[PDB]
């Protein structure tokens, strides 16, 4: 059975709500395991306390940089970066969970959640999950984004783990 | 990809341009007065079946900066003209904003919506009737709003999107 | 005699340097006294710890909101607001120190420092001082401003008083 | 008031567009990679005894979005065309940026400066004379820069301003 993880989101320290993700371990086991482990913190580091540094209404909410907290960092449980596992799944609509990268085979910990279909990212970013509950939480997060992604409020993963 | 609309909120200082915009974007009400330099906002919405992307410019109504407003008016497709129903001066300024818009755009036919804001307040110096008669003269919709209570906010912006759609 | 005061300016907590001002008590005694007292804190409140919330390169640096720390607040030693003392002095060039306001006779604690001639503010904002030492610190603060004034790092008055 | 100059920094990914802009604005060197969406900056400078306001647009070089450079190219007054002297492809990409600028502005006469960045690096694949010859053929200046050492940073942006002043006949 595919694992499920959760983020508890906070805006400037104030609870917003819980969003849960199904991670498609059946098609991308390596990429899903990295996200799962970073969500539990079991390797001694992970998403807890990190912020969503880039939110662009109409497209996606991007986060996952827990090493530098400025959108340049992050690391995987396999090392700083690891290879593109596969591109079987597509960015078909809101709720899709997919890996940020800086080109081929540069997956770290940064991820983005689609608020719309983003088909031109197919074959360039590894899709590995989907919002299970709390899409409206993600939509509420759009209220604090901007055209170039800078957020007007601090959007944090106040707690996270596996369900 | 979703269609993009460029809205511009105009009116005198303190009428509630930003409070209306923030209420539409963030479902939040600013009870303090933070006068605007200039702010741009992005929001995705579904209007009359069409998903679209709203680009909203929140402007400053200071008279000294009229020449700067011209650039706002060149790029913008539609204009939310806000006055406050307890502020007769801001109601009289509406004529001037409309004139400036008309001039810069070289057109009598520019999507526009008159907004009487702060309709929650018990004091009132601009009657609904006066603003109706003015809007009718101009040939544009008129909506009374209260950013404090959220009354009419979505109607004002979506009505403007519709006026642009009809215009385009 | 015209008193002199100083701000010790910090950037994200890191000390930047000292700016001192001459206050024109010989032309606007009421306005100079207010700024002087808020710089020493002798009335129990003032600029110490407050931030420069609006920096627009090529125009001015604005601060002084110590009651709300969001650009809408501040208060004078005479109450919430006091009248425009006069408009004898003008915004002639860099270094001018003048009062922020929200219409006639709404001076509180908010102030701004010109980095260039802003003559369209003459007759509307009460000029009451000028930078004496540390204009280079004011120029450096522009490094962290933007077109609409939002700052990219937190500029604070770490210390202040009278010389 | 002071004259405002609208400068746009363009070039392939990773050449140092943002590093150069941040050195100009904040006088320090971003050693980490923060790939740009879009960023605008303001700085007042003195150039040839005159104070002027620089408005710098830092752009994304991603090939996926080349068909959307139209907007910022139309409003920019002058363009810093940046390549990295250790990346031949970035040098070859210059041709495409210049042509696209000329097309959008519908002009063969657009203020531009050719910038060869990363000149602190020992692994150069594009020769100075190579780039000089190209700029000569374009009729534009060429400046070698290092965002790491700050070499040529001021010179590149100021030379662009001077180019814009010329094209305006002012
Ligand atoms: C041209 C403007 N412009 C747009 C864009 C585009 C459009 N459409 C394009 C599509 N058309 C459809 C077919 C019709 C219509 C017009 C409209 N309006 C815009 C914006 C708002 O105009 C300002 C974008 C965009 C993106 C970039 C640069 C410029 C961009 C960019 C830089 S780096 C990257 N992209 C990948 C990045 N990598 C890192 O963050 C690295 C950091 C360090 O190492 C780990 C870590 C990454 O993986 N992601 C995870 C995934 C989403 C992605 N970020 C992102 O944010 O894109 C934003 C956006 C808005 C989706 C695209
Ligand atoms: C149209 C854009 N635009 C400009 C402007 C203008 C120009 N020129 C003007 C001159 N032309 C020459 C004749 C040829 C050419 C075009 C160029 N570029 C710009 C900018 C960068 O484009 C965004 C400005 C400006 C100013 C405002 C709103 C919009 C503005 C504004 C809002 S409120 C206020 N101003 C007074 C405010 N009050 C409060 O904050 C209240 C808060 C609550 O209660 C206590 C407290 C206050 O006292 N100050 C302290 C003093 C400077 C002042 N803020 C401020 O920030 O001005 C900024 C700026 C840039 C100097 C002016
Ligand atoms: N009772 C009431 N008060 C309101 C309403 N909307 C705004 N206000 C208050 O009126 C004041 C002005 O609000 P603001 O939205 O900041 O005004 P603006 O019209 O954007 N001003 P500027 O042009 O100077 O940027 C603030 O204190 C705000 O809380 C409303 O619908 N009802
Ligand atoms: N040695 C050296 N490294 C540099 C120089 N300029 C930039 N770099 C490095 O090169 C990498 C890319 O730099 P960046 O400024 O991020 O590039 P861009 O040209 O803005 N890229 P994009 O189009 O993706 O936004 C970063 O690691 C940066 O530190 C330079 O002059 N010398
Ligand atoms: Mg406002
Ligand atoms: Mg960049």
């Amino acid at each position: 059975v595919n694992p499920t993880v959760f983020f508890d989101i906070a805006v400037d320290g104030e609870p917003l709500g819980r969003v849960s993700f199904e991670l498609f371990a059946d098609k991308v086991p390596k990429t899903a395991e990295n996200f799962r482990a970073l969500s539990t913190g079991e390797k001694g580091f992970g998403y807890k306390g990190s912020c969503f540094h880039r939110i662009i209404p109409g497209f996606m909410c991007q986060g996952g940089d827990f090493t530098r907290h400025n959108g340049t960092g992050g690391k995987s449980i396999y090392g700083e970066k690891f290879e593109d596992e596969n591109f079987i799944l597509k960015h078909t609509g809101p709720g899709i969970l997919s890996m940020a990268n800086a080109g081929p085979n540069t997956n770290g910990s940064q991820f983005f959640i689609c608020t719309a279909k983003t088909e031109w990212l197919d074959g360039k970013h590894v899709v590995f999950g989907k919002v299970k509950e709390g899409m409206n939480i993600v939509e509420a997060m759009e209220r604090f984004g901007s055209r170039n992604g800078k957020t007007s409020k601090k959007i944090t993963i106040a707690d996270c783990g596996q369900l | 990809g979703m269609t993009e609309y460029k809205l511009v909120v105009v009116g005198a200082c303190g009428v509630g341009k930003s409070a209306l915009t923030i209420q539409l974007i963030q479902n939040h009400f600013v009870d303090e007065y933070d006068p605007t330099i200039e702010d741009s906002y992005r929001k995705q919405v579904v209007i009359d079946g069409e998903t679209c992307l709203l680009d909203i410019l929140d402007t400053a109504g200071q008279e000294e900066y009229s020449a700067m407003r011209d650039q706002y008016m060149r790029t913008g497709e539609g204009f939310l003209c806000v006055f406050a129903i307890n502020n007769t001066k801001s109601f009289e300024d509406i004529h001037h904003y409309r004139e400036q818009i008309k001039r810069v755009k070289d057109s009598e036919d520019v999507p526009m919506v008159l907004v009487g804001n702060k309709c929650d307040l018990p004091s009132r110096t601009v009657d609904t009737k006066q603003a109706q008669d003015l809007a009718r003269s101009y040939g544009i919709p008129f909506i009374e709003t209260s950013a404090k209570t959220r009354q009419g906010v979505d109607d004002a912006f979506y009505t403007l999107v519709r006026e642009i759609r009809k215009h385009k």
